């Protein structure tokens, strides 16, 4: 599930839009779904850019650059199930000399610890840039 | 720029108590814990 | 002549006061408090983990 999630660039949605006052309700202006490696841009002006973050193109781009600060910890997290499961295969063929299981179970526990660190660095990187927009009443 | 709500620091939870209190808590955390140890030495009952 | 009788001062009262104001009218009742973000309480998790 983490192997599917990292290559997937459908982590988070954004809908940049402008309000409409009365007998008129809403009007979208920009939209993209985001990824940790690279952005695959969406139906904002119908331009299908699977666009790398390291190349440029505002505040929604400032959202996208801060996502890279939470890149390494899921990459740290994916490797620790890679080292956790292969040592689990060793205990199935050769059950004796049982020390390898008790060590590999630590790497299951220490794997998700980086994921909680991974989500804390991720979600706090979303909400501060949610705060960092200048609060204008006309743009929802 | 009109100043907005600032970016919250990573240690923004210990904001409502000043720096000298947080030292005086822990220094009294130790000091009460030391004296509570030395009280129970002299007394069996 | 306009300054000794305050025509220019009234025109100063005219043009900077008629354009709409941004004073206590949006500092008065255009605030509601938000929920806490994660970033307000983020450092507790770093001490925890």
């Amino acid at each position: 599930l983490l192997g599917i999630a990292v290559s997937t660039d459908y982590w988070l949605y954004l809908e940049e839009g402008i309000i409409l006052p009365q007998n008129q309700s809403t009007e979208v202006k920009m939209s993209l779904h985001s990824g940790l490696w690279r952005v695959c841009f969406l139906a904002g002006e119908e331009r299908g850019r699977c666009f790398t973050i390291e190349y440029v193109m505002e505040s929604t781009v400032n959202v996208l650059k801060m996502i890279r600060s939470a890149t390494p910890f899921p990459l740290v997290s994916l490797f620790f199930m890679f080292i956790g499961f292969i040592l689990s295969n060793i205990g199935h063929i050769r059950p004796h000399r049982t020390i390898l299981a008790f060590v590999s179970g630590i790497f299951f526990i220490l794997s998700g610890l980086s994921l909680v660190v991974g989500l804390v660095l991720y979600i706090s990187s979303i909400n501060d840039e949610m705060l960092n927009r200048t609060k204008d009443a006309e743009t929802y | 720029k009109k100043p907005q709500k600032s970016k919250p620091g990573v240690f923004s939870f210990l904001d409502p108590l000043a720096y000298e209190i947080w030292m005086c808590i822990v220094f009294a955390y130790i000091g009460v814990s030391v004296v509570l140890f030395l009280v129970s030495r002299f007394s069996p009952y | 002549k306009l300054s000794e009788q305050g025509v220019l001062d009234k025109l100063k009262n005219k043009w900077w006061y008629d354009k709409g104001e941004c004073g206590a009218k949006d500092s008065g009742s255009k605030e509601k408090t938000s929920a806490l973000s994660l970033s307000n309480v983020a450092g507790v998790f770093y001490i925890l983990v």
